[PDB]
Order: C-alpha cells, then structure tokens, then sequence
C-alpha cells in the first residue's frame, strides 16, 4: 500500500 | 448505520441504482475489453470524494490494481473538471499493485488497519475498488477441478470485502472482464454506436431499462  | 450512495456522475446511471453506488455492498461492473469498466473506477474513485450534497461521502479511496490500469493523471483531470483540487484528491486514494491473486487476498486485509485509522476523521475510507476482481483467478486456477477450486477461494476473497463493507460502512467496487457471482449488484456495461456506454442490471428482478452515457474530461456524464 501507497499513496496515489 | 443508514446505506450511504455515491453518484457514478451519470444520472440516468444514477437512477437505475437507486441514486448511486451503495455502501455496506459490493458492486460489480462486467463486460468486454475496452467496455470502460475502469474508466467508471476512476470517476468514482473522484466523486465518493465529494461532499453529499454533491453525489459523494467525504471519503477515502482504496484502490487494488491486478493489471497496472490505474492513471494518477487521469484522477487529476476529472477532479479538475468537476471543481476539486488536483493533487488533493489524488492525496486521498491509497493504491496498492496486487501481485497475484494471493498478494490480493492479503492487501484487504492489510487494508482494515488504514480504515480503522481514518474511520473518525473528517474524511474516512468510504471506497474500495478492486480492478480486476478476476483476472488474476483466472490465470492462476485453471483446467480440470480448477473451477471449483476457483470459486471456494474467490468466495473467500468476497467474504472479506463483505466484512469490510458492512462493518465500516464502505462500498466496494469491483471488475470483471466478461458462473455463480456473489457481489450484491452486478451491472452489464458494453460500448455502443457512436462512442456510448450501455449500462443495465442483471438479474436483479430494481430499475428496468439502460442507462446511456458517455467518457468524458470529466469521468462520465450523460
């Protein structure tokens, strides 16, 4: 998971 | 907790789902290649960010790519075109490339520590989509006693995007490029002539009839  | 709906940004869309995508269910787009299944994604993904009076829910996004579709620019033109900050809205979509079907088993449920984290602030997760549902199942468990097999695990997979859903109040939304089905709403997407998008409800004895509408700078709009 990451941000955008 | 009252359902929540988020607006699609085509109203004749709108209409046929009772007023948009809901929450504490898991939607599910199917259709051919080139359908515009994620392009629905990506308009979504902008307006659940919006606030109700809009169409949306002041919330968050999670998003599972299965096959590198996924376009930041793409989220950026359509908040864009529809008064929302750029790069404030592409800041609220966490994203995540599942790497095969067990690395996507795994991302939901990593996925419960991030909503737990935001579920009271101002803007907690209120969307996961999972674009493709299927293609990694499909590749991976295949020829003979695959299908059951196939199905038990992709029921397991559904399982847990239902707990999600319904104990944080989420909707989920999901593609499947086109058996028994277990999302709660499945919607038939195809092209049309002169560059249209026709979309209707499969066996779901509420709304008769197709909703017509076309890709645009700001996602979909009929």
């Amino acid at each position: 998971w990451h941000t955008a | 907790a009252t359902i929540g709906r988020i607006s699609t940004g085509s109203k004749s869309l709108d209409k046929l789902l009772g007023g948009g995508i809901e929450t504490q269910a898991i939607t599910e787009v199917f259709g051919e290649f080139g359908s515009g299944k994620t392009q629905l994604a990506h308009t979504l993904a902008v307006m659940v960010q919006l606030p109700p009076e809009e169409g949306g829910l002041n919330g968050s996004v999670m998003w599972i790519d299965t096959e590198n579709t996924f376009r930041p620019e793409r989220i950026r033109e359509i908040a864009q075109n529809r008064g929302l900050d750029p790069d404030e809205v592409l800041k609220h979509i966490a994203y995540a490339r599942a790497f095969n079907s067990n690395h996507q088993m795994l991302l939901v449920q990593q996925a419960e520590d991030m909503i737990k984290e935001l579920l009271n602030t101002d803007r907690p997760v209120k969307l996961l989509i999972v674009d493709s549902l299927t293609s990694h199942f499909r590749s991976e468990y295949i020829g003979r006693g695959a299908l059951a097999e196939r199905q038990q695990k992709l029921a397991k997979h559904l399982a847990d995007l239902h707990r999600l859903a319904n104990l944080y109040d989420i909707a989920v939304f999901v593609t499947n490029q086109v058996l028994a089905h277990s999302a709660t709403l499945r919607v038939y997407l195809r092209k049309g002539k002169g560059g249209k998008r026709i979309a209707r409800l499969i066996d779901a004895p509420l709304p008769e009839g197709e909703a017509v509408f076309s890709i645009t700078e700001k996602g979909i709009e009929d």
